[PDB]
This record gives structure tokens, C-alpha cells and sequence, in this order.
């Protein structure tokens, strides 16, 4: 009749884990922060990605324009 | 049912006691009348219905500190016949407190342990708390060694013995006085843990950062380690260290049974809120020379053999990756002969803190008990006083007196001188 | 229809069951009331091999807990899965043999060796025909260490026809829990290389190791490490418990795991072990498992397997897989690498297969393997005992208990004959 | 049923990785979260090329990741399509090779690299046939160059009748990012010859050239560089995920791009790349990937093609074509201009045409180029090597890890063989 | 995870460390009692629930720059031993600060070092803030130097040191101080980054358009480079820079270490408006002279190895871009065996800006440290300093009589005279 004392509450749970009943997430923290916005989206059309140019996507009509007046992705010089 | 018997002797021995009685009716949760609003089986007796009485007897041959414990905050949960007190003092002589009126009073002292172990089922240990460089604590606790070893004898028995320190000491007889009791203890006391006060002063000065260190600081924080290193008979956890594995696992020899003391989380209340408190950073403080209860460099000799017992939420891992990185190190070493050097134990209940005290709350403590060969320092230098003061036959006349001989010191000075060459001999290489 | 007795000891063998029961019944599917609630006919038709009838659908196990403190059984009674157990089966006693070799086989533990000698002999006349001797202790403790070795010479004068598995923990060299673990350790395997049929050693480092490297699990405890020791000593008995395509008793180990008498010694190993968050990215197939059950790391041991040529070996499958599968890696680990086995020995691995998986698992395997580089487990224990016994330190809490230090050097004389014979095999 | 391995090492190369798995998924069609979710049967023919199949249709590569520090496995950890990954397969170091070649070959490379190559010999026994191993990594750096280029030559120790595709970045010439840039590239080449079989050559410089003249982009970021030579790295392997008409395999071209064993540096191009501005105007037939294939801009590399003699060419069509449309056009461009080609072969062009295009794309194709006008590039890091070395500068950090001089000196020797030769051909 | 330990040793150090961690809370959202409302991990030590504490130490013999510290707001973020004074202080004199007083604090010191190594799980290097003038700061900057050496070998030591002006400096023995100081930071630091008051007072006057500077406005720029120098670690960006790739791109030979330091964007709140930062301005500013951090004038020395770190919305392509435009320039010269000299650095954090603070908020910013043969200016003038200084024996028997000797003058002496002679040697054409 030993008196009880607080075990140290481990996420541990071996039996769990081997059965693989619940999932969870193994990984620790994710380290050096988390930067929000960037690289920064471009001016003359919001461009984060080369998927455009590498899937050959056809040209918006509300997006044409821009490319009708400027040649290069610095905006509007004229 | 484990159960262990306190005998507390001299004046260290009773204000000790008061302290340790105050945190072991704490984590219990007894209220100091004695009533309960079964880990309390082992330090208390369940009498009738909501009444408690400790199974440990105080005695001292002056009356004067027995009186306070009857007048105190205690008179209630201690049984009131338990209490011995006497008609004087041994006043600072190994010879009145052995032979000639401690023995009037050493005999109403074995009856109630008689008492006490008769009440109980299975008995553990023996915990005697004293002091020898004082007449009552090394004289009458010597007397009561004679008697129980002979009575329950092979029983396993823990001392906790307050010696003089190098600097530090208030008595003039002081080192007559330990060279007598060593005589008595190494015969009889199977595992003595020794003790000393001024590293007590030290441990609160540097640590809990108070400058006015008292007694009553120092017999606070004695009954912390002396509750952790009986903390595995009264709450579960890992691995359960009983104070019979103690002495088996430690002593290796019968003639070289000292023993060292540690406690590492030592920390006030503003001090904790910053310390990252791991297993791994208490581990490296215990072994630290700065944390031990006795002044004497580890560095200086070698380690024989450690225990280490882990209180709190502590798991089973990170101590053996702590024992990893204390064997790696350079700066703290081991016998040649002793490749197995620890003990683990682990609780899970962590320390109480008592009301107005100034330890903080810490979820994590252990505490290193450890045989030494740097004891030799501590005997050769109390040794060393004792020589150049027996050469005049100085203060003799208060000792042969009172049934001591004058041949006696001689003895008990060439069994402290074996004592000396087993300490030096046995930590050579070979 | 055949029954296997089980023997816990010590503070680590009765924690050590207390969740090999915990498995067990699971597997069998009684809850902790005892009823049983599994919803396969085949999971109730052979539970007279770890279980027994009680009236009222209460089960109760047939093993025995035995110790000599009081403390130690409050842990397996108040945990969980502790009900079930026999109230009979609780011997103890009182004193603690407090980590000495001598107390629980001499003087103290005389007491209670007649006691369990009752006790063990009533399931073993009320069980109809005995199989074996499951042990689960330790080497350096003395609760289980010394009063252990003393049942099990006790036991086999008695019944000297059976089998005997013995699962004892040995002192890690890496870490020191006892200082007097050389002693209890070398007057235990004294004791068991005469006695003891076959073993299986273990120790915490590996199981710490398994549980850092391959689980990923930060900060486990001993229930951790219980349940992966069971999770070996369910497998293997799994023939026995579960129908399959092969079939592997005790017996059928033995009889192809131990060449030479006094080469005995094995190693084990739980082969499916995935991490918290890997276990969607596995492959659960026959050729990954041999993957992992081969593996240095994966072992429970503290012997490196490629430092020793394997003697022998075994495989415990269970789940449902192609025979022709299992065999093909079992060949293929022959001939990929066989310079790391035994050249007198065609034919060096056993395998068997069950077709019952365990619980939360489709498939599984048990390693169960007879090495020299246990060779490697001795010699740090044979090391510690030479270099310590020669400054006579320690042995007056032994010769003052009953034996002389004639004994110790008996325990020499047989250690360094186990060093000498399996070091001699691998050349 | 050909398997393709792919280990990566350094910042740069986990990089390239994180945008390469990317542009790999989906064009098979299979979601961040690993199950497919396609609308083509032809993906799910061969993605065991790439792909573990895995239970509930989780698809995870072959992908093992190498670095020294955590902060690359960060990006990976949190980047999109980073999560398909193997948990297990991400080895990783603590210390960091600090841009140190020493310390991510000798000294601290050994402490990774018997547990990195564990990883890669787990994935190299699951696959049956191995048609080789490819790396992507860095030349100038030290993380990846002095931990990748040892781990290139244990792989070639164990598996030497593999093949084995380097795409190892090179330092700029116009440009620099590090300071011990030709320490750690002088030091690589002089390993990559003697253990890779095949190399692609690329360099920031020419993909900051690529992004402005022919994309009109004035500001790309890495991850904008990454994407084109995704796109290459895809091409190669083309022919392997997806039938065609005629059909050539890793293996065959280097039988046909590599003349003389140590002649294996090539020069990479993608053929569809059109700004957003000039996208609508621009047909796509196969006389307009040709002129935008052989042109000097569309090069990768440092090294401009017009300076050098094409020893042999490689051309990996993708799309709905001609045959002869394919075959012509590479017979035109080996008239207009036959003194750009050697001699002494006939038809250095090798062509082959896959029917599946990429997806959006009617049309692509992705040339490789064994130049001899690559001895350019590695004149000027040879140039910059013992400008450096003759002064000893910067070599007290690296014969601290336990470097001499002599293989220093045989670094040189061996940049000034391997560039003797090609202009020995050149004549 | 990675981390470094910061000491703060001298007047300097805690005043730079005041303004230092001041940046570093804001940046983590840090509250300055120490709770956040996991990259802190670089920095800041986690314990308990909610609170960080400061991986630093104030080391100083005069205790009234530290008590402010431990009064004012910030109070509740540091360890209250990590804070360590003394009775009293060097008193700019080199031999208290190594030999009388400094000894005696050295020794807890280490104590703290220790428990701040312990506490850490992955170490990359040491930052070390002293200024050369004070004995403090000087002198057991020296001794904690050449200890550490001795204690963790092999391990990145950052020196942000503090030297004399060459028409501005405030106290007399600083040419004797600067001189005895060279001989630990030579062939102990490994990474050494000179600053300089005045330099940093001429960049307040114009850039920041302060006509009155004060000891805190040059401080708090100072926490600036200092932030960007290892905000790679900390935050992430297209080419992280480490401690270790920090000191093999810059140190060509092991005495060739010292090295420059420039911050390019100053700006003021109200030219802000009016400036149109991008990569290529700030790029250019930073090559200026104006904006150099120490009063040494480039051209006349030869540039050796440069690193860019840059903070904020840069793009990688125009930041490569940049460096191409200043190697065309024929002012910027580099040194002939040194065809690679630049080590870029991107980071995607922008610069916090401290409220009540001068600088503005900016979305760019680049931090340069160079290596050039300039840096032989600042050494031979305070060689010149010391040897009118010396030739009549000046301000000696302050220094002998605190337990030096006349010969440590003299090794002092050749050992920097060797600097000037290797600067000279290794900056020659060939
Ligand atoms: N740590 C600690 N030591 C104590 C305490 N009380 C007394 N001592 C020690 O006891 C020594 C004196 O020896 P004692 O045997 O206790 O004196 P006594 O019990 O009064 O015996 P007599 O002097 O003969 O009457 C002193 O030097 C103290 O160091 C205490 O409360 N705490
Ligand atoms: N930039 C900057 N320099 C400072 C600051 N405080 C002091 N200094 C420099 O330090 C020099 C004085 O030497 P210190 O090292 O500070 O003297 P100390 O640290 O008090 O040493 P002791 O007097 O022996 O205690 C002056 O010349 C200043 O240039 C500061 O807050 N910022
Ligand atoms: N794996 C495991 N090991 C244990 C457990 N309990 C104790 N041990 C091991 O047993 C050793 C101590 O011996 P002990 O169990 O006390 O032996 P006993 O005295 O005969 O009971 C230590 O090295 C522990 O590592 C447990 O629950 N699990
Ligand atoms: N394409 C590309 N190249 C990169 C990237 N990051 C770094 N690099 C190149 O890597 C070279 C420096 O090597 P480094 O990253 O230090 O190699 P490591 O030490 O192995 O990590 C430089 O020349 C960069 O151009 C990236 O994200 N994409
Ligand atoms: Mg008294
Ligand atoms: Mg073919
Ligand atoms: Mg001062």
C-alpha cells in the first residue's frame, strides 16, 4: 500500500507507438523561425513561381495588358 | 513493511531531529498536533483513531534542549515519555558521557527501543544522528552503540555524526573528544556518513544567498538529504535503494567504511525561476567539491564507491546518460580496482518545502553519498591536532577522572593511525 | 495442450511481467475484470499455455511473483493488469536481499526457496504435462540473481526432463547500476552453465539504443523497455499459442540453436520497430523485416554481431506471408554475407511461421541467435571480477554469509572456460 | 523495372531537391500528402523508377538526404512537397562542415559517413535493378563537396557496375559566393574523375543569364534558378518514367557521350523556354526547339560552346513528333556548322524522342553536350588554385583536419591532365 | 541546436550588453521580464514555463556599471550570478586586471562558463566584448582568453573589441594597455573585430544626423552588427553564414585575423522618406569610408576577404550584381593572390528598430567585416603611442609594482612589432 507518486508523464506511450494506433508527429520543433512573405511577391503581376513559364499556361485577359505595354518585368517605362 | 528507528544524541543530535521530523510530518501531510485530515506507516505509529506518534526517541544528558522540544510547536505529536532528558550534561568529557552518568540513563534509553521495535513488524535500519566533538552526542551515543550492537545485532546501522571541521570549531576538548568516539565507531558502525558544519554555512552562503547562516539553516537542509536517501521506502519509482542494499553495495572493506554527503539542487525562491534545473545539470553539481557537506577535496583522493538517489520526476534515461558523461570526466576519479562505481535510485514524490523556509520548490533532486579516500585528509588533520596537544598532557586531568585511563588515548590514537594506513593503502595502484 | 511455468524474480523480473502479462492477456483478449472479450475463436482455443479456467469466466495466469521486499509486489499488484493475478502466487518476503548474491541463496532466501517450492509444484501437478521453465530475472541484482539461480537449481533436480528458457538481464558495460554487479554476476551464469538449457540475455543499453535510434522516443521510461522485452517473450511461444504453416516449440529452438551443451547463450530481437511518425512511409513486407532483424542495432544485446561469427540461428514469424518469402531472404542472409557465419554449419538458420500476428501489427519476427560475441558480453564481466578479486575487496558481506572464497575462484575456473570454447569456434 | 537512387548533400543541393521532387510529383500526379490523385494511367506505369509504393498509396522516393547542419532539413521539413519525404532517410550532422572541404571529408566526414551510406545501402537492396546513382550537390562549398564527393567514391567501392549522374554546381567566374570557392572545387574535380562516370555541369552565373535574356526576369530567386535545372534533371530520366519511340536509357548515353573514360563533364540546356511577354507569338515544331537548343545563351554552363569543338551530343526529345523532323534538323545543324563538331566522329548527335511531354508543354526536349570547350571553366578555377596555393593563403585551416600538401599538389596535377587532354583534341 | 556564449568583460562590455540584449528581445518578442506571449535557442535559454534567460555573463571588478544593470528594467531577465562583480576595479591598469585582482574573480568566471557549456547542447563559438583601454577590460580580458583556450579547445572565439582613436581617446595609459593586450588577442582570439569611438561618433554626426552622440547611441548600433553578424543562425534566407564558415573565409593565416566592420544603411526617421534603398546603394555605401566603423582609411591598404551579410528583401540576383559593380571600381583594390575576395550572406529577417530609438526602419541592410592590410594603421600608431610613452619609463612602476616585471614590455613589443612586419609581408605584391 505504497503511496502514490506522480509518474513523469511522458507523450512516450511505447505501446502506442509500436502498434502505431496513433499517429502524431514525430518531428521536433520546426527551428529558424518562420519568415512570412518572402521572397517577396513581384510588382507588374504577383509572380512566385516559374510554373507559368514552365507549363506554358495561356495569358489572362485582365493580366495581357501589362505584357501589351512593357517589355521586361520592371513596370510600365514610357 | 519496511520501518526504520531514529536515535538522536547530543545537542546536534535533538535540533537535527527537530527539523527532520518537521519535513517528514509535511510530506505525509499530518498536521503537527498528530492527527491525519500507507507511507506514513514506515516514520509514524497509526495509534487508535487520528493520532500519530514518530517512532524516534530524543535524548540528551543536559535537560535544557529536551524542554523545548516538550515546550515547543511538538509536544503533542511526539510521545511524551519518549523523551529522555537527564540530570546534567556530560559537559564536552567522552568520560562522563560514557561511564559515569550516562550510564544511570543509557538503560531507560534501551528499553524504549525495545519499545519501538516491538511495536513494529519488520524493521529496516538504525539512524543515529550525534556529535563527537561534544561529551553527550559522542559519549552516551557511544554507550548506546555498545548496547544495541550487542542486543539486535548484524542489524544494519547508518550513522550521521557531526565532526569538528579543520577551521571552523567551538570547543576546546573538541579534538580529544572525536579521537575517543573513532575508536568506538569503527568496530561498531557499519556505514558512517559523515557530516561537518561549516560546509553547511558554506552551502547556504554561496547557494541559497543568506549571510547570516544559523543553525537552525543548517539542520533544515541536513533533513532534506536525510529524507532523499531514505525517500525509496516511502514512495515508489524506478529503482528502490533500501538501506540494506546501502551498506553491501559501499563498504568494501571493514576497516574503511566512511562516507561523503551531497545534495545539488540547492536553490532559493528568486534563484529558481532562472535555473534550467535538467538531470544532467544536477547530476554535475552533486559531484562538484563545492556542494559536499564535509570540507574535503575529492580531487585529493579517489572515489571508492557512489550512490546516487533521484527524487522527482526524473526518468530512467538521462540518469544513465548522466553517469556517462560523470565517468568521462577527467577531474573526478576512481579507484583502480572499482570499475562498477554507482548506485541508481529514482523516486518519483519531489522534496517538500517547509512553510518560511528558504529552499524553493524544485522538481528534481538527488543526492550523492559517497566512500572516499579524501576522508584520510579530514582524519589526518584532526589527527594532527591531537598529537601536538597530547604531547603536554594537556586537559587530561577532566578525562582520567571519570573512569577513563590514561593509557586510553594510546589506543584510540594507533587505531586512528590504522585508520590512516588502510586509507593510504588501499587507494594505491598496484 | 502443452503449458509453459513461468518464474518472475526480483524487482526486475516482477516489473519485467507485470507488462509481459500485460501483452499476453492483451493478446488473448481478457479484460482486467479477467473475462474474456476477443472476437476470434482461434484467439480462446489454446490459453491453457499462459492462462487457466476459473469459475465464472475469470482467468487467472499461471506464474509466480517472488521477491524478498514487500514494495516491489505493491508495484505489480496496483499497476495495470494486476488484478488478475494469483494471490497464492504472491510469495515474499520481508528482509530484502539488498543487492547481495549471498542473502537470497543462503542465508535469507532459505526461507522462502521451501515455500515456492510448495507453491511452484502446485500448477505444476494441477497442469496436465509440462513443456518448460520461463525465468525472467536479473544477474546483478541479489533478490533474483542469487535466490534465482538457486529455484532453478532446485527445479531441475526435481524435474529433470524438461526445457528451460531463461531471460535475464545482464549488467551493461557501459553503465553501472551496481557496484557489486561483477559478483552477482559471475556466481550466476556459475550456477546456469551447468543448469540453465538454453538463455536469453539482455541488458538496458540496448533496449535504450532500440529505443533512441530506431523508436525516436525522447524520453522513455522502463515501461517502455518492459514492453519491448515482451514483445520478444510473446514471440517465442508464438507456435505454440497460435496454428501455423510451421510449427516451433521450445524444443525445436533448442534443438537447433545450441550445437554443444555449454554453448548456450543466444541473443533476441523484435524485428517490426517504426518510429512515432513513420510508420505511414513503411513497407510492411517480408524482404524489410529480415532487413531489420539481421541489423547490429536492432539487437537486445550488448554484443556486436559482426564482431563474432554466428554458431546458429533461429526466425519466429508470425502473420501471413509466403513460406517461399520467408525463405528466400533467410538463404539470401547465408550467401549475401557469410563470411560473418560458422563454416562447419550447413544450413545455419531456423525459421518457422505463425500465422497469427500480434496485436496492432500484420507481421512480425523474433531473432534468437547462438554467438560468439557473447564471448565479447563475458570478458568485461570477467575483466571486472580478475582485477577486483585480487585485492579481496567486498567479500565480507560474502564470506560472512555462508561460502568461502574457494567458490569465487570456481567461479573463475568455469567463466574462463566459457571464454576459452566460444573464442575457439570462431577460428 | 531500372532504379534510380538520389542522395544529395550541401545548402545547394538539398535546394535543388526540395524544387527537383517537386517538379518530379506532378508530373506523376501524386499530392504533397503522397496519395494520387492523377488523371493518366502512363503516370502510374513506371514510378517505381522514383517512387516507394506504400501502405494506403503513400508514395515516398528515393531520396537521402546528406547535410551537416539542421538548417537545410528545416527548409526541407517546411517547404511545399517537403513532407513526401522518407523521416528515416534524413541523415543529419550537428557540427557543420563550416565551407570547409577538410572537415566535411576527412576529419569530421568520417563520424556521418558510415551511418549515411547505411541509409543508402537499406534503399540500394529494396529496388531490384539499379540502373545507377545520382547525385546532386556542390563544388565550391564544403558541406556538400567534401562530405559528397567521399561518399561518390565508397558508393563506386561497393556498386562499381553502376552508373552514377553528378549534377554538381560550379564556382562562377564572373562571380563569387565564397572565399575558399577554388580550394573546395579543385579539390572535388580532382576526385569526381576518378569515381563518377557522368557529369553535368552547371553554374549560377549562366542560370542568372538564362532567367534574364530568354525568360525577360530581372528578379530570380534561387528558387526560380532551381526550377530549370529541375527541368533538365527530369529530361534525363524521361525516357525511363515514360515509353517512346525510340527509347535510350542512362546507360546509353554513355556509351554514346563518353569517348574516353575521364571526357565525362557535359553541358546541360532545356529547349521550351519562353518569357510570358513573347509566349502567345513563338509556334512549337521541331525546327524552333532546335535553334533555341543549340544556341550558346540556352547553355547552363560557364563555358560558351562556340569557343570548343562538340565532341559528342546528346538531344532528349519529349512530345508528339516527326521522326524526321527529329532527324533532320539534327543532321542541318551538323552541316551549317561541321567546323563547331569534331572531325574524327561521324553524327556526334544522339537523339531520342519520348511521347509523354511534360505537363502543358505540347513539346520539350533537353540537350546534353560534351564540349571540349569546358576545358575554359576548369582553366580558370586551375588558375585561381595556384594564384592561392603559391602563397599558402587559407591553407592553415585546412591541413589542421590532417591534410598535407601532397595531394594539393596532386589535385593540380590532376586539373592540369584532365585539361591537357581536352585541348590535346581540340587540334 | 546551435548556440553562443556571449561574455561581457569590462565598462564596454556591459554597456554594449545592455543595448545588445535590449535588440535581441525585441527581435524575439522577448517582454524584458523574460516571458515571450523556437529560434530563441541561439540566444535565449528556456526554463520553467514561459521565462528565457540571457546565454550571457557581465563580468566587471567595478561594481556600479553591474547594479544598474540589476536594477533597472531588466531586472527579471537575467541569472543573478550570471551578473558578476568585484570589489574593486583594474583601475586601467593591466597587471590588477591579470595578476592581483584579476585571479581572484577569474576562478568564478570559469564556474559560470562552465554551467553556461553544460546548459548548452550544440556550441559553434564565443563572442568576446572588452575594450583594450580599462585593466578590466584588458587585462582579464586576457586572462579569460588565454584560459578559455585551455579549457575548450579548438572553438570559435568572436572579438568585439574596443581600441583606441587616433585623435580621440579618454584616458592616458591606453597606448600601455593596447600594446600588453595584443599579446592575448594574437594567438588566442581567433576572430577579432576592431572598433573604434570615434569612427562610430563621425557615422552618428553624419548618417544619423546626431550632432550630440552620446555612449548609448554608439552602443546601440553596435548591437546592430553584431545582430546581423548572426541573424543567419536564427532566422532563415537564400545563404545562411555559420560561426566556423564566419572564420575560414576571413583568416588566411592564423595572426592574419583582424578584421573590419560596416553597417551600411543609417539613416535618420525623416530622410527615410526620401531615400530609395535598394541592394545596390547600400552596397555601395558600405565600401565607403563614412561608413567604416573604425577611423582607418582603406585605400591605403589592400582589401583580403569581405563578407556580406544581408538583412531583409534582397533579392539574389542584383545583390550579385552588386558585388560585380564594386569590384570594377579601381578604388575598392584587392589584394594579387586573392581572385575570390567576397562571401555573401542573405537573411530574410529586416532590422527591428528599438522604440525611442534613432535609426530608422529600413527594409535592406548589409553588414560588412573585412579583412585589409589597412588595419596595420591602427597598429602602428598605438605602437608609436607606446614606444614615445615607454622610452622614459612613463606610468611603469604602476604597472611593475602590481606583480609585473620590465619584461613583459618587451615580449609585448616584438610581439606586436611582429603584426606590422607580417602585415606589411603578407599585403607585398608578387
Ligand atoms: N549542524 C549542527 N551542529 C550542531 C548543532 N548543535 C550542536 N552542534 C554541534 O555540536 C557541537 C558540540 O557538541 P555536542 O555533543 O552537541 O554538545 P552537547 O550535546 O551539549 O554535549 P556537552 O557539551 O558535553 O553538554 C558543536 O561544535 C556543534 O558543531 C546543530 O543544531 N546543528
Ligand atoms: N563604444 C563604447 N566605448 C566605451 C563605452 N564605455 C567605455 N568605452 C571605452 O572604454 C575605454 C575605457 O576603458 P574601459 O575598458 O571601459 O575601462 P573599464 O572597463 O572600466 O576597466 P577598469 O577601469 O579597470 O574597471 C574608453 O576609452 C572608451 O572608449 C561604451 O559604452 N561604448
Ligand atoms: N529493463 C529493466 N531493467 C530493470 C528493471 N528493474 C530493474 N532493472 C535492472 O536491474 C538491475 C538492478 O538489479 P535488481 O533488479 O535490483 O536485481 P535484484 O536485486 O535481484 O532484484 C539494474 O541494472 C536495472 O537496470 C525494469 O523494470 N526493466
Ligand atoms: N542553384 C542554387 N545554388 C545555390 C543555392 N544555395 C547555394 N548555392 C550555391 O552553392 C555555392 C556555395 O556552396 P555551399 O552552399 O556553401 O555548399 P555547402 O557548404 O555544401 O552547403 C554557391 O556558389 C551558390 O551559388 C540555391 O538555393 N540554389
Ligand atoms: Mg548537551
Ligand atoms: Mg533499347
Ligand atoms: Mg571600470
Amino acid at each position: 500500500h505504497t503511496r502514490p507518486a506522480p509518474a513523469p508523464a511522458s507523450d512516450a506511450y511505447a505501446a502506442e507507438v509500436i502498434r502505431g494506433e496513433a499517429a502524431g508527429d514525430d518531428w521536433g520543433p520546426r527551428t529558424k523561425r518562420s519568415v512570412p512573405d518572402m521572397p517577396k511577391p513581384n510588382a507588374f503581376d504577383g509572380r512566385t513561381d516559374l510554373y507559368a513559364h514552365m507549363q506554358y499556361r495561356p495569358l489572362s485577359n485582365g493580366e495581357q495588358g501589362k505584357y501589351a505595354k512593357a517589355f521586361d518585368d520592371r513596370g510600365t517605362r514610357g | 513493511m519496511r520501518e526504520v528507528i531514529s536515535i538522536h544524541i547530543g545537542q546536534a543530535g535533538i535540533q537535527v531531529g527537530n527539523a527532520c521530523w518537521e519535513l517528514y510530518c509535511l510530506e505525509h501531510g499530518i498536521q503537527p498536533d498528530g492527527q491525519m485530515p500507507d507511507a506514513f506507516n514506515t516514520f509514524f505509529s497509526e495509534t487508535g483513531a487520528g493520532k500519530h506518534v514518530p517512532r524516534c526517541i530524543f535524548l540528551d544528558l543536559e535537560p535544557t534542549v529536551v524542554d523545548e522540544v516538550r515546550t515547543g510547536t511538538y509536544r503533542q505529536l511526539f510521545h511524551p515519555e519518549q523523551l529522555i532528558s537527564g540530570k546534567e550534561d556530560a559537559a564536552n568529557n567522552f568520560a562522563r558521557g560514557h561511564y559515569t552518568i550516562g550510564k544511570e540513563i543509557v538503560d531507560l534509553a534501551l528499553d524504549r527501543i525495545r519499545k519501538l521495535a516491538d511495536n513494529c513488524t519488520g524493521l529496516q535500519g538504525f539512524l543515529v544522528f550525534n556529535a563527537v566533538g561534544g561529551g553527550t552526542g559522542s559519549g552516551l551515543g557511544s554507550l548506546l552503540l555498545e548496547r544495541l550492537s550487542v542486543d539486535y545485532g548484524k542489524k544494519s546501522k547508518l550513522g550521521f555524526t557531526v565532526y569538528p571541521s579543520p577551521q571552523v570549531s567551538t570547543a576546546v576538548v573538541e579534538p580529544y573528544n572525536s579521537v575517543l568516539s573513532t575508536h568506538s565507531l569503527l568496530e561498531h558502525t557499519d556505514v558512517a556518513v559523515m557530516l561537518d558544519n561549516e560546509a553547511i554555512y558554506d552551502i547556504c552562503r554561496r547557494s541559497l544567498d543568506i549571510e547570516r547562516p544559523t543553525y537552525t539553516n543548517l539542520n533544515r537542509l541536513i533533513a532534506q538529504v536525510i529524507s532523499s536517501l531514505t525517500a525509496s521506502l516511502r514512495f515508489d519509482g524506478a529503482l528502490n535503494v533500501d538501506i540494506t542494499e546501502f551498506q553491501t553495495n559501499l563498504v568494501p572493506y571493514p576497516r574503511i567504511h566512511f562516507m561523503l554527503s551531497s545534495y545539488a539542487p540547492i536553490i532559493s525562491a528568486e534563484k529558481a525561476y532562472h535555473e534550467q534545473l535538467s538531470v544532467a545539470e544536477i547530476t554535475n553539481a552533486a559531484f562538484e567539491p563545492a556542494s559536499m557537506m564535509v570540507k574535503c577535496d575529492p580531487r585529493h583522493g579517489k572515489y571508492m564507491a557512489c550512490c546516487l538517489m533521484y527524487r522527482g520526476d526524473v526518468v530512467p534515461k538521462d540518469v544513465n546518460a548522466s553517469v556517462a558523461t560523470i565517468k568521462t570526466k577527467r577531474t573526478i576519479q576512481f579507484v583502480d580496482w572499482c570499475p562498477t562505481g554507482f548506485k541508481c535510485g529514482i523516486n518519483y514524490q519531489p522534496p517538500t518545502v517547509v512553510p518560511g523556509g528558504d529552499l524553493a520548490k524544485v522538481q528534481r533532486a538527488v543526492c550523492m553519498i559517497s566512500n572516499s579516500t579524501a576522508i584520510g585528509e579530514i582524519f589526518s588533520r584532526l589527527d594532527h591536532k591531537f598529537d601536538l596537544m597530547y604531547a603536554k598532557r594537556a586537559f587530561v586531568h577532566w578525562y582520567v577522572g571519570e573512569g577513563m585511563e590514561e593509557g586510553e588515548f594510546s589506543e584510540a590514537r594507533e587505531d586512528l593511525a590504522a585508520l590512516e594506513k588502510d586509507f593510504e593503502e588501499v587507494g594505491a595502484e598496484s | 495442450m502443452r503449458e509453459i511455468v513461468h518464474i518472475q524474480g526480483g524487482q526486475c523480473g516482477n516489473q519485467i511481467g507485470a507488462k509481459f502479462w500485460e501483452v499476453v492477456s492483451d493478446e488473448h483478449g481478457i479484460d482486467p475484470t479477467g473475462t474474456y472479450h476477443g472476437d476470434s475463436d482461434l484467439q480462446l482455443e489454446r490459453i491453457n499455455v499462459y492462462f487457466n479456467e476459473a469459475t465464472g469466466g475469470r482467468y487467472v495466469p499461471r506464474a509466480i511473483l517472488m521477491d524478498l521486499e514487500p514494495g516491489t509486489m505493491d508495484s505489480v499488484r496496483s499497476g495495470p493488469y494486476g488484478q488478475i493475478f494469483r494471490p497464492d502466487n504472491f510469495v515474499f518476503g520481508q528482509t530484502g536481499a539488498g543487492n547481495n548474491w549471498a542473502k537470497g541463496h543462503y542465508t535469507e532466501g532459505a526461507e522462502l526457496i521451501d515455500s515456492v517450492l510448495d507453491v511452484v509444484r502446485k500448477e505444476a501437478e494441477s497442469c496436465d504435462c509440462l513443456q518448460g521453465f520461463q525465468v525472467c530475472h536479473s544477474l546483478g541484482g541479489g533478490t533474483g540473481s542469487g535466490m534465482g539461480t538457486l529455484l532453478i537449481s532446485k527445479i531441475r533436480e526435481e524435474y529433470p526432463d524438461r526445457m528451460m528458457l531463461t531471460f535475464s538481464v545482464v549488467p551493461s558495460p557501459k553503465v553501472s547500476d551496481t557496484v557489486v554487479e561483477p559478483y552477482n554476476a559471475t556466481l550466476s551464469v556459475h550456477q546456469l552453465v551447468e543448469n540453465a538449457d538454453e538463455c536469453m540475455v539482455l541488458d538496458n543499453e540496448a533496449l535504450y539504443d532500440i529505443c533512441f535510434r530506431t523508436l525516436k522516443l525522447t524520453t522513455p521510461t522502463f515501461g517502455d523497455l518492459n514492453h519491448l522485452i515482451s514483445a520478444v517473450m510473446s514471440g517465442i511461444t508464438c507456435c505454440l499459442r497460435f496454428p501455423g504453416q510451421l510449427n516451433a516449440d521450445l524444443r525445436k529452438l533448442a534443438v537447433n540453436l545450441i550445437p554443444f551443451p555449454r554453448l548456450h547463450f543466444f541473443m533476441v530481437g523484435f524485428t517490426p520497430l517504426t518510429s512515432r511518425g513513420s510508420q505511414q512511409y513503411r513497407a510492411l513486407t517480408v524482404p524489410e523485416l529480415t532487413q531489420q532483424m539481421w541489423d547490429a542495432k536492432n539487437m537486445m544485446c550488448a554484443a556486436d554481431p559482426r564482431h563474432g561469427r554466428y554458431l546458429t540461428a533461429s526466425a519466429l514469424f508470425r502473420g501471413r506471408m509466403s513460406t517461399k518469402e520467408v525463405d528466400e531472404q533467410m538463404l539470401n542472409v547465408q550467401n549475401k554475407n557469410s563470411s560473418y557465419f560458422v563454416e562447419w554449419i550447413p544450413n545455419n538458420v531456423k525459421s518457422s511461421v505463425c500465422d497469427i500476428p500480434p496485436k496492432g501489427l500484420k507481421m512480425s519476427a523474433t531473432f534468437i541467435g547462438n554467438s560468439t560475441a557473447i564471448q565479447e558480453m563475458f570478458k568485461r564481466v570477467s575483466e571486472q571480477f580478475t582485477a577486483m578479486f585480487r585485492r579481496k575487496a567486498f567479500l565480507h558481506w560474502y564470506t560472512g554469509e555462508g561460502m568461502d572464497e574457494m567458490e569465487f575462484t570456481e567461479a573463475e575456473s568455469n567463466m574462463n572456460d566459457l571464454v576459452s570454447e566460444y573464442q575457439q569456434y570462431q577460428d
